[PDB]
């Protein structure tokens, strides 16, 4: 909301300056996003009177005869250029804001234009360049420099939050400032009414959409340009002056957050009807847009006999036809309170955002209509020589606000302050509250314009911001936390430790969006996503990811394109969605591998990624095993499931070649697990001190048989005294059956309290020979070394 | 195809020593309470280890610590403010001297916790060490009371053993504390009271030695109108009970089969 | 004294908005451009594992965890909830539709705004040093009665950065919490306590702290960018 | 005596006083993640080892040692690590080992050291033959460590 310093000063005369104003508002709860000086008026721009407008034959231009001290002529093509108005004359020599070259005397279509009359855009006071600025013909003595009646202005760009709709009016802002201690000057609505009947009626057919609705009656109207002070005010606030009546309705709206509209009676008929719109009912709005209404739209309608027609979109925009123009003589003034929800939907429905919809959507003072009528009617009498009726048409009876609890003691207790009771109450009163009672808990009833004041807490914030948030001391709390808050952080800590270990083990962390391309469920071969977005950022992000690896792969590609990483070991932890939201850990391996950069031999691919993972789980103290299992997105030959502490939690393998190809990528290795990983409670095992028995033995087995079964078989039968068991050599060759393998196993036995006899070790290898043969396996080695 | 069940590259998997873990948890517990961890030097002067802590020479009180005296020239012992200090060198018998070093180098109020290797000349059995670790605590400032010391230990016990845990405070003597005390925590799982350490309200004379050392250094006095409490607990024993280690000598034993069993504790 | 706890990225309208006094079709809700979701078969678990219903969405802030935590626990306590949040809006060099927030919640008898200011002061000190300072200005949030916006002075850059919003937990939040408790068999636990909450946006703080010029770099995945942070252990 | 907890804004000069301690603990943690195994060795040194291990004699000695093998204060960390490898190879037969230890050393001034040891066949496929070990392997881990710490690392003969 634009806040013109000099306009606000009219209500708060003691304001120190725009800068101090910015500070006051900030402490009140209103942040200014910008402060700027806006009305540059050169000395060369003087006020002129248009004595006559003569058309230039054969052109669409007029020859204006101006009284600018001395008579002068100017050529103008502005439709509104006419006799009897005051204009802004830029004399030859004047330099205009934004214009490159100066303004000089120029010959146009046969006539010497001594300077030129200006549009709001040329003078630089507004965006409008479709016509000349229209001033009252007597606004100033002819030829007086315009600046003398139009000083530069400073305008604050204020942010006004939802909770402060009363602040959508300069007078509302002034009241907040008044509470701070500033003197407040409310406009006096001098009105000379007349006891006459209103030549029209009011019919509110929908009191749900228009809880309070009033109509004022002003006649004998002399429509003309608004005085210079008002045009400066409106322009500063970002609004374009139109004329007497219209400007007054915009001014009062901006002054007291009360949108209001003047309806030319010529079009009202017998009365005004506030009703819902009838299917397809047309309406040409003020903006010139021809619209079609919806049955949910509240409208302001008129009626004549059996005829019923829309006059304007209630609380959003008036109709073009009954706008208030030069020949208008009488009007029905609409000042009301509409249902916010209703206005909200209508505005959206027609893609309209107006100063009026904005205010009604945020809320208007439920009992401010009548006071607003006096203000407007008063100004109309003063500026349009209006004659006004003493009575109003009123429908609806809003209830005043109820009293609220107020404990000084609680205010200080909640804030941690110690404001004296008297200061607290004086503050609530300056804001317009009523304070009743004596005891510790008072009865405070807020003024109707305060829709945000309902709870006692609300009242403490009133005290806090007026005293000033800076006056709240600093403290730190102390207390023994409730028992069930104990170790509630274990989960979070568990995961962060995991990330840290991974970063130390060698993996590089990556962050990928939670969004997924619906199409990737296909490209990457996996069940479609269970959750989709009704309003996605793009179709490539219309769903929620089901896996973490797809994103990692797309990251590798994007990297290989921008830069040429020769390799990469990444990892990412994130939320995945599929039947249930769960946390995943995924890793990716790519490149030549690990080894001497100046040599050739290397360790890479699958078994390398499996190395890091085994290290990771060794570091975490968790059992890690990988058994072959099929996965659509993985290579059928290099694919297995991951098991931690004997429990399937994910997968490990190489990206499927076909998928790799479509993505145009070299071989890729990866894994994905479900977090949190299993917790393995310590169970300290006192290491035996006696010597350990060593003994090797190879095992002949079919090429298909997985190392897992062998290891498992050997171990199982190895006996209660098996300490170690490692695979030091895999041989598949000539010395034995074709299509077979031999597994070199390093074994170790040991006893807790004593030493192992040479027989016990044999009795142990025996079981490893009997149970080993029972499975169709043989053993070449049988002794160490 | 490939045997995906074959062991992968034998990359190394590291681990942290059990004392590092126990120290880390203790430090995390007190960090949550506003304490900051600072360390002191293992080689101290008699002044910081004893004299400044109201433990004069040739008195029964000093027998509570069997010192390891040192000899050797060329060694420079830096004081709280980098200034070179002198005095009979020794191996700190406790972390307590850091109470003094910290206070000369800082101003109240504050909360610190100093973990550290300490040394004592005595025979090592299955439950005794000549070399071990302690965790000191020091909180100073206006209005600091013993109620606050009890509050700290209660929180320690809760964090370490759960809601069915409790603390016990009994009078005991230390030259550096006027109420003096010894505290134990109830270990539910083992149904028994373990003595964790000693504590008390910083002795008047400690604050005086601190400010006197400050004056002799140009700094203004900073501890005339403050009180505070301090405590010191011995890490190994807590770690033993917590990790089920039967022999305290295992800690410095260096045996990998022992150390490796703690990789799981991240 | 704060403990870190996390919440779910996919929330129901009840926790994200309704329980936080942010009803539908009201100006207040415009402060968060939601990403609505669709899809059957998805099970959203509530504070006590109970299955919950309601229009699903991507949390627009961490604030809903204030409610989840309070139904599942008893005061007094201090929590901090970090988390990925989502908002439908165009991403430029200093704006993201996907970012992170850090929520703070402290509840118990006698908790005052003086304590909220105390917390931010400590935050500023820890983040920018002793020449740092905090600024508190009135601002609006349906879930807090004094409401506020706070900034911290960054000496090194000689400027005030707006860190986040905070305030004293609204009366109605405590009520929604206990009402949800009752509807679940648990006894009320927040009738005689007060508390404060705050929420700050991580990316911006990180940008100023690591000298990152483009917020889009965070989710960009570019290794040349990520690698530059290995040093920060 | 009731139970209470104190509350106060700590004095300004207590700020970040824990940075040093945190710095070192982060280092140990990274080392444990990088792959190194932590070890704790006594601060005592055998006066005779200044010879066996070829290095300047210890500057600090004990007036009342526990034994002559512990009559001085260590000057280096590696000697102890080596003696640990040996003691390990005797009790158990580790085929390899990547250890590390952080501790206080004494020589003109008390200072903190970080030492690491590498031993065994090395790293590679346990069922294959080719391997990466010895010097350049230890140098690999160290380069990774310093890469992870974001610090320039160079080794000149
Ligand atoms: N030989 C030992 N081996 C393992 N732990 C030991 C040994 N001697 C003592 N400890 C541990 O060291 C802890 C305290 O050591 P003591 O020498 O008893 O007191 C002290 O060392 C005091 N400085 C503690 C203190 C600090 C602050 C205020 C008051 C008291 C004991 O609780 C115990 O668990
Ligand atoms: N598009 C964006 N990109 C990066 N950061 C953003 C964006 N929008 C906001 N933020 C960050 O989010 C922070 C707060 O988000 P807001 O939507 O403004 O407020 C909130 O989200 C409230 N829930 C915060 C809160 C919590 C508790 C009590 C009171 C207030 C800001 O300070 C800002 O740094
Ligand atoms: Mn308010």
């Amino acid at each position: 909301m634009r806040v013109p310093f000099s306009w606000l000063k009219a209500y708060v005369p003691e304001l120190e300056s725009p800068e101090v104003l910015e500070e006051r508002l900030a402490g009140l709860g209103f942040e200014t996003d910008r402060i700027e000086r806006v009305f540059p008026i050169p000395r060369g721009v003087v006020f002129a009177r248009v004595l006559e407008a003569h058309p230039i034959p054969g052109t669409r231009l007029k020859r204006l005869v101006l009284d600018a001290g001395r008579t002068v002529e100017v050529v103008s093509g502005a439709e509104n250029a006419r006799k009897g108005i005051g204009v802004a004359l830029a004399l030859p020599g004047t330099e205009l804001p934004g214009l490159g070259q100066k303004v000089g005397e120029r010959v146009i279509q046969g006539v010497r234009s001594f300077g030129m009359a200006l549009s709001p855009r040329e003078l630089g006071v507004g965006e409008y360049g479709g016509g000349l600025l229209e001033f009252p013909e007597d606004a100033l003595p002819p030829g007086t420099p315009l600046s003398e009646a139009w000083p530069e202005e400073v305008v604050l760009d204020l942010e006004v939050t939802p909770n402060r709709p009363d602040a959508l009016g300069l007078l509302g802002l002034a009241r907040d400032l008044h509470a701070l201690g500033y003197a407040l000057v409310e406009p006096e609505a001098a009105l000379k009414a007349e006891a006459l009947p209103l030549p029209f009626a009011l019919k509110v057919e929908d009191p749900e959409g228009a809880p309070h609705f009033t109509l004022g009656y002003a006649f004998g109207l002399r429509v003309a340009p608004s005085p210079l002070w008002m045009q400066r005010a409106l322009f500063a606030a970002g609004m374009r002056p139109i004329n007497n009546v219209v400007d007054v309705t915009n001014y009062v709206m901006l002054e007291r957050a009360q949108p209001m509209h003047a309806f030319d009676l010529r079009f009202v008929g017998e009365g005004i009807a506030v009703r819902r719109a009838r299917e397809g009912e047309r309406l040409k709005t003020l903006d010139g847009v021809e619209r079609t209404l919806h049955p949910e739209d509240l409208v302001i309608a008129g009626w004549r006999g059996e005829e019923s027609f829309p006059l304007g979109l209630a609380g959003v925009m008036g109709g073009a036809e009954s706008e208030v123009r030069e020949d208008t003589e009488a009007i029905a003034l609409e000042v009301a309170c509409f249902d916010p929800v209703s206005i909200r939907k209508t505005a959206r429905r027609h893609g309209l955002r107006t100063e009026a919809s904005h205010r009604f959507e945020r809320g208007v003072d439920p009992l401010g209509q009548v006071p607003a009528q006096r203000r407007a009617l008063s100004l109309l009498q003063a500026l349009a020589g209006a004659r006004v009726a003493e009575a109003l048409l009123e429908a609806g009876s809003p209830k005043p606000p109820e009293a609220i609890p107020f404990r000084p003691e609680y205010a200080n207790r909640l804030l941690g302050t110690s404001y004296p009771e008297a200061e607290q109450i004086a503050i609530l009163k300056r804001l317009g509250c009523r304070v009743e009672g004596e005891g510790p808990t008072y009865r405070v009833t807020p003024p109707s314009h305060r829709l945000d004041l309902r709870l006692e807490e609300d009242l403490v914030e009133e005290v806090a911001r007026i005293q000033g948030y800076e006056t709240i001391p600093l403290a730190l709390p102390a207390f023994f936390p409730a028992p069930d808050n104990r170790g509630v952080e274990a989960p979070y800590r568990k995961e962060q430790r995991l990330r840290e270990v991974l970063s130390g083990l060698g993996f590089q962390e990556v962050y990928t969006y939670s969004f997924m391309d619906p199409e990737d469920a296909r490209r990457f071969r996996l069940d479609p996503p269970r959750l989709l977005l009704l309003n996605p950022l793009a179709p490539e992000k219309a769903a929620l990811r089901t896996h973490l690896f797809p994103g990692l792969v797309r990251v590798l590609k994007e990297n290989l394109d921008l830069d040429r990483p020769e390799r990469a070991l990444l990892f990412e932890v994130g939320r995945v969605f599929r039947e249930r939201e769960e946390t995943h850990l995924a890793g990716l391996l790519f490149g030549e591998g690990v080894g001497l950069p100046w040599a050739k031999e290397r360790l890479s691919g699958y078994f390398l990624l499996k190395g890091y993972l085994e290290a990771l789980f060794a570091r975490l103290g968790l059992a890690f095993r990988v058994e072959a299992q099929a996965f659509p997105f993985l290579h059928p030959g290099v694919s297995g499931r991951v098991l931690v502490e004997g429990e399937e939690v994910g997968f490990l393998g190489a990206l499927h070649p076909e998928i790799a190809q479509e993505l145009e990528l070299p071989p890729v290795h990866l894994f994905e697990l479900r977090l949190p990983l299993p917790d393995k409670p310590l169970a300290f095992q006192d290491p035996s001190r006696h010597p350990a028995a060593f003994r090797d033995l190879a095992v002949v087995v079919p090429a298909p048989t997985p190392y897992g079964e062998v290891e498992a078989l050997v171990r199982e039968a190895a006996g209660p005294y098996l300490e170690s068991l490692a695979l030091f050599d895999l041989y598949q060759g000539p010395p034995l059956p074709e299509g077979h393998k031999s597994l070199a196993f390093h074994l170790r036995f040991r006893h807790p309290k004593r030493t192992l006899r040479d027989e016990e070790v044999e009795e142990a290898v025996s079981r490893v020979a009997e149970a080993l043969r029972a499975r169709g396996f043989g053993l070449r080695g049988l002794d160490t070394p | 195809r490939v045997d995906v069940s074959l062991p992968g590259a034998s990359l190394f998997s590291g681990g942290l020593h059990p004392i590092t873990l126990m120290e880390r948890e203790l430090v995390e517990i007190f960090r949550a309470l506003g304490y900051q961890a600072v360390e002191g030097p293992e080689v101290e002067s008699e002044f910081f280890n004893f004299d400044a802590l109201n433990i004069p020479e040739h008195h029964p009180a000093r027998d509570m610590w069997d010192t390891f005296w040192l000899t050797g020239e060329g060694f420079r012992l830096e004081g709280p403010l980098g200034e070179e200090v002198e005095g009979r060198l020794l191996l700190r018998t406790h972390t307590s001297p850091m109470q003094v070093r910290y206070m000369v180098a800082h101003t109240p109020p504050f909360r610190i916790v100093v973990p550290g290797r300490v040394f004592r000349f005595e025979q090592t059995d299955a439950t005794h060490e000549a070399v071990f670790h302690q965790l000191e605590g020091l909180v100073v400032g206006e209005g600091i009371a013993m109620a606050h010391l009890k509050g700290a230990i209660y929180e320690l016990a809760q964090a370490l053993f759960g809601p069915d845990s409790k603390v016990r405070f009994q009078p005991v003597y230390f030259p550096f504390v006027e109420p003096g005390a010894q505290f134990a925590v109830w270990w539910p799982e083992g149904g028994k009271w373990l003595e964790l350490g000693g504590a008390g309200m910083v002795h008047p004379k400690v604050f005086q030695a601190v400010d006197a050392y400050r004056e002799r250094l140009g700094l203004p006095p900073a501890y005339r109108g403050v009180t505070g409490f301090a405590f010191g607990l011995g890490v190994e024993r807590l770690a033993m009970l917590r990790y089920g280690i039967p022999d305290i000598r295992y800690f410095f034993g260096g045996r990998l089969k022992f150390l490796e069993q703690f990789k799981g504790v991240l």
